[PDB]
RNA sequence: AGCUAAAUAUUGGCGAGAGACCGAUAGCGAACAAGUAGAGUGAUCGAAAGAUGAAAAGAACUUUGAAAAGAGAGUUAAAUAGUACGUGAAAUUGCUGAAAGGGAAGCAUUGGAAAUCAG
RNA sequence: UUUCAAUGGCCCGUCCACGGACCAAGGAGUCUAGCAUCUAUGCGAGUGUUUGGGUGAUGAAAACCCAUCCGCGAAAUGAAAGUGAGGUGGGAACGCCCUUGUGGCGUGCACCAUCGACCGUAAGAGCAUAGCUGUUGGGACCCGAAAGAUGGUGAAACCAUCUAGUAGCUGGUUCCUGCCGAAGUUUCCCUCAGGAUAGCAGAAACUCAGAUCAGUUUUAUGAGUAUGUAAAAUGAGAGUU
RNA sequence: GAAGCUCAGACGAGUAGGCAGGCGUGGAGGUUUGUGACGAAGCCUUGGGCGUGAGCCUGGGUCGAACAGCCUCUAGU
RNA sequence: AAAACUUUCAGCAACGGAUCUCUUGGCUCUCGCAUCGAUGAAGAACGCAGCGAAAUGCGAUACGUAAUGUGAAUUG
């Protein structure tokens, strides 16, 4: 139960700053939990996504593909992997996007930026 | 409704979200520095005060007094 | 209290067993006798009875006392009839014989819809 | 005076006992308590 | 016991209260019914129901 | 009035005790009982203890209602009321100073059919304007 | 209970207050009753009939004979000899 | 003991037929000089109390049991004790696997389905 | 001649947290590009309009047509979801089948005929 | 279900007239303050915590606890100073008999009376809450009238407010079944419209098992075939505030 | 189901008004180990059943995400 | 007694947009706080994006600049 008059419980409330979320705040509601080897050398339970990440769709009509992200379509909250597409009726191929609680991430980009977030929620690298 | 609250519903500005209710509001004691160790942040001022020794009042408690065991 | 006021309580209409119909009342509890919220039927209401239930091709009769009554936990006291339907009413009967015999039919009609059940 | 056991974390019955407390012969009025909490249980609304 | 008190002690926890006593003694209605000081001196039962 | 107003669960039993009483005992006074357990709050004023220790002293006395006290006479003489209900002050003051108090259930293991007791009223004025 | 309503069955067709002597014994707490009423003391109990919340006591009831002094800042001319066959004297208050 | 209705035919609001505004749900008239009220020749009839049906067999369909409404197999446990007098009716939002389980369940008790298809 | 905290008011302002409230003819006039389209010389006035789908995968291509479009296909769990997009009532209309109709119809009771259902 | 035949059936609401082309949705005795009655609950010579204070860690606008006051009641009466309180009859229930019983005999609550006294008192009955109903005031069941007032905009009119202005009146007012069921008129008062008392219709509380009543007739008349009056037939349980 | 059960007899128009018992509506507390993508709610139907009635339940069709029985509370029913 | 026409019944289609379920909106209550302007405010008009007319943001530094924060986008 939240305890606090901080935080709202309201519904409304809750689907209005899910929705109106910026850029730099949708950039958590995108997180992706990691997977078993990756989670217990570093620690963490869970990272928000970043592009170049190998990551498998464990849900989903594509369950059990894996594939590398092109670009976390941040406005729909959906997330582009390569070599996963859906093929249009002309014959183009246009990705469809697959949620990032959806999928779980076995290969990480690792950057200087990376490594010291890592440390910094309780982790070891 | 307001035209001043309509124009920030239909604006693209963020508001001014201020974060600032704590239920049981309690204030923390500064002052005296014995009293301040000797507080507790739970309890309210009147049982505190009863606690320490120190008279709330001198004058009568205009309703009732706290009364738990027997 | 006692069974009266208790009835008053738990059985006249709001109870965890009624089930009130088109123009009457059953009574889902499973230590009843006859289904219906009466109170020669309704133990929440009454003191010691009796009834019998089905159980994986087996039949198994409740019994309670007065002492016993306000300690739920072994406040029912079961028998399990694993040998056979005729000897399954005689076994039931028997144990009721110091025991007001009214509701020995509706004992007995029990046992014989169980046995049917599990023929059919 | 009946005595009722009391039980400990892993559910011995400890030797220690209560005398029920008279309360628990208090008259037991169905149709008083819903009149009451009909009332109480409209003292929490917020107005509209 | 002080929460309440009793019906004829005023309870601790609140001021100059006893519980309420209750309307009727004991709460046997069947059995006063059934009782031997009212089954002597009560007349002859009449028949159940009765034969058209 | 077939029924009491009341949704008194404790009543009804009262009433049940005493609707077996009315017609299975030629007891003038069960009958006399019963109706008045019918009447409403109004038709039931409270008789107060000295009144009953006056009507006395002018046996178990049974009064349908309430038995109030009355603060201004100061030693209680001894008396077995019966009562639907007592106030706290006259219950003590029945209690402690002699006697003892009875209740209708109780009343009908006493006398099932009232031998030897006294059925009073009280003053049905309320307040009675002109 | 607007389920119950008629409406809903209709949808369809169209400063001297007073004490008396009977209770002027009750003014006093119940303790001391027991120990000054009925009982052949040289202390007299002590009514204080203005700190209960009256001025004048009045001649209604009979008395207990035990001599009792009564505190009022009023009182009825046949109020205080009643209390005089009681053995008590009525003390006026200034 | 045998069945007998007092009456087939359902009561019908007057002019009902009439108007599409007009419900086919029986509304009594209060017009002082309205001739459905007024109980005239080859008028409707209005409904009376002298058309309750026999209270022996009220509540009962043409084969003598009384629909009992059976939501789930618990339910269909209740009518054990009462499988010579009361019928076993499946409610309407009862799942495809329920069903089943009720029907088979009702078939073992010996507790007749009035909708068992 | 003068000043002064707090207790007190607060349909506006800056924020929050709620609700036995309303649920798109409701609730603010405005859930949407709303004080907007719009109207009046002007002061003022002032609306209607929410919902494809999990994802546009918004119908490739052939064919008929100048075009609009249609017919095949194809997408989808579903096109009885095709943007005139959830559900899709009644009034109202078109066809099909059945029936009756000579200056009324509608209804009621009782039965036949045909249709249909049960036990 | 549809059609057919036999018999029947004036179009609904409203007050001829007014309303009604058809359909869907919306749409009218509500909230609130005071008072009155009734029923229920709590307490009872008391009663009421919620102006406040205490307290509540878990939904903290809830629940829970309480000090002093205060409201109503506990005493009236006078305009005001001032003062300031039974026995007889019945009669509910019980006991009691003779031997059932009847009847007698006691006992007598309520209340009714007579017959008594005290200044209204006579051995206090209220207080709070919730419900029902009635009524008064708030927009006040819904809709609807001709003016006016303020402040404006044009050149008296116009605009937004007051404003949901004003109703003695017009129209509408939403589900079912059951029970009971009138008067349609005297009486008076009454400037005015009305107000009445009574009757009819009901709901509660209490007497006699009655010779108590009767839209009836007799008996006896008295007076003028009729008239009124009082005193057996027949039916009915009749009563009362 | 003492609010029950049983026997008996009489009576049945009904405006103004008087009186009791029920049917449906949105929300609240409780309850049903309640119903539901194996199809909730709605909607439709020359399908069936129940009630004197308001109304209710159901088969088939259509449909796609929530709903209801019971005891009580409340009303923009 | 044929067809049409008229009417009723059923099926399908049309029209229409009710019902249901939803809902970044309303309304109501409570809570906390005090901050416009001659240092040019409120409001008005013009104007700016690679492709924008609305709405938003913004002012010829024009859908922004500096600074700090986050740490790889924006999206038609």
């Amino acid at each position: 139960m939240k305890f606090s008059r901080d935080v709202t419980s309201s519904r409304r409330k809750q689907r209005k700053a899910h929705f109106g979320a910026p850029s730099s705040v949708r950039r958590v509601l995108m997180s992706a939990p990691l997977s078993k080897e990756l989670r217990e050398q570093y620690k963490i339970r869970s990272l928000p996504v970043r592009r170049d990440d190998q990551i498998t769709v464990i849900r989903g009509s594509n369950k059990g593909r894996e594939g590398k992200i092109t670009s976390v379509y941040r406005k729909k909250f959906l997330l582009l992997i390569e070599r996963v597409t859906r093929e249009k009726a002309n014959g183009a191929s246009a990705p469809v996007g697959i949620d990032a609680s959806k999928v779980v991430i076995t290969k990480l980009h690792l950057d200087k930026d990376r490594k010291d977030l890592i440390v910094r929620k309780g982790g070891k690298v | 409704a307001n035209p001043r609250q309509r124009n920030k519903q239909r604006s693209g500005k963020p508001r001014l979200t201020r974060r600032n209710a704590n239920k049981k509001a309690k204030a923390k004691i500064y002052g005296n520095f014995v009293i301040q160790q000797n507080w507790d942040k739970h309890a309210t001022l009147r049982q505190n005060y009863a606690r320490l020794g120190l008279l709330a009042t001198p004058n009568y408690v205009t309703g009732g007094v706290e009364k738990l065991y027997p | 209290q006692q069974d009266e006021v208790i009835w008053q309580v738990v059985g006249h209409e709001f109870c965890s067993y009624r089930i009130k119909g088109e123009a009457q009342n059953f009574c889902r509890n499973e230590y009843n006798v006859t289904g219906l919220c009466n109170r020669q039927s309704c133990p929440l209401a009454n003191s010691r009875y009796a009834t019998v239930r089905e159980d994986n091709g087996k039949l198994y009769l409740y019994m309670k006392t007065i002492e016993r009554a306000h300690f739920p936990s072994k406040l029912w006291q079961r028998i399990k009839l694993s040998k056979n339907y005729a000897k399954a009413l005689e076994q039931i009967d028997q144990q009721l014989l110091y025991w007001p015999g009214r509701q020995i039919h509706r004992c007995k009609q029990r046992l014989t819809r169980l046995t049917q059940y599990l023929l059919k | 005076r009946p005595t009722v056991s009391i039980y400990n974390k892993d559910g011995s019955v400890s030797s220690e006992t209560l005398a029920l407390p008279f309360v628990f012969k208090a008259p037991i009025r169905p149709d008083l308590v819903r009149s009451v909490h009909t009332a109480v249980a409209k003292n929490k609304r917020q107005p509209y | 016991d002080s929460v309440f008190g009793s019906t004829t002690e005023v309870a601790q926890l609140k001021k100059n209260y006893f519980l309420p006593e209750n309307i009727i003694s004991n709460a046997d209605v069947t059995r006063l019914i059934n009782s031997d000081e009212i089954q002597s001196i009560v007349k002859a039962a009449g028949p159940s129901r009765v034969k058209r | 009035r077939s029924k009491p107003a009341s949704e008194n669960v404790y009543l009804k039993l009262l009433v049940k005790l005493y609707r077996f009483l009315a017609r299975r005992t030629d007891s003038r006074f069960n009958k006399a009982i019963l109706k008045r357990l019918f009447q409403s709050k109004t038709n039931r004023p409270p008789i107060s203890i000295s009144k009953i220790a006056a009507l006395t002293s002018r046996k178990t006395t049974v009064v349908v209602g309430t038995v109030t006290d009355d603060e201004r006479m100061l030693t209680v003489p001894k008396l077995s009321i019966a009562a639907l209900r007592f106030t706290k002050s006259a219950r003590a003051r029945i209690l402690k100073a002699g006697g003892e108090v009875l209740t209708l259930d109780q009343l009908a293991l006493r006398a099932p059919t009232g031998s030897n007791t006294v059925l009073v009223r009280g003053k049905k004025h309320a307040r009675e304007a002109y | 209970p607007t389920h119950v309503s008629k409406t809903r069955k209709l949808r369809g067709h169209v400063w001297r207050p007073t004490v008396n002597l009977d209770r002027l014994w009750t003014l006093l707490p119940n303790e001391a009753r027991d120990k000054y009423l009925g009982k052949n003391t040289e202390v007299a109990p002590v009514i204080n009939v203005l700190q209960s919340g009256y001025g004048k006591v009045l001649g209604k009831g009979r008395l207990p004979e035990t001599p009792v002094i009564v505190q009022t800042r009023y009182v009825s001319r046949r109020a205080e000899e009643k209390i005089k066959q009681a053995g008590g004297v009525v003390e006026l208050i200034a | 003991v045998n069945i007998i209705k007092k009456r087939t035919k359902p009561f019908k609001r007057h002019q009902s037929d009439r108007f599409k505004r007009v419900g086919e749900s029986w509304r009594k008239p209060r017009g002082i000089d309205s001739c459905v009220r007024r109980r005239f020749r080859g008028t409707i009839s209005m409904p009376k109390i002298g058309y309750g049906n026999n209270k022996k067999t009220r509540y009962c369909m043409p084969n003598g049991l009384k629909a009992f409404l059976v939501r789930n197999v618990s339910d269909v446990e209740l009518l054990l004790m009462h499988n010579k007098t009361y019928a076993a009716e499946i409610a309407g939002n009862v799942s495809a696997r329920k069903r089943v389980e009720i029907v088979e369940k009702a078939r073992a008790l010996g507790v007749k389905v009035t909708n068992a298809g």
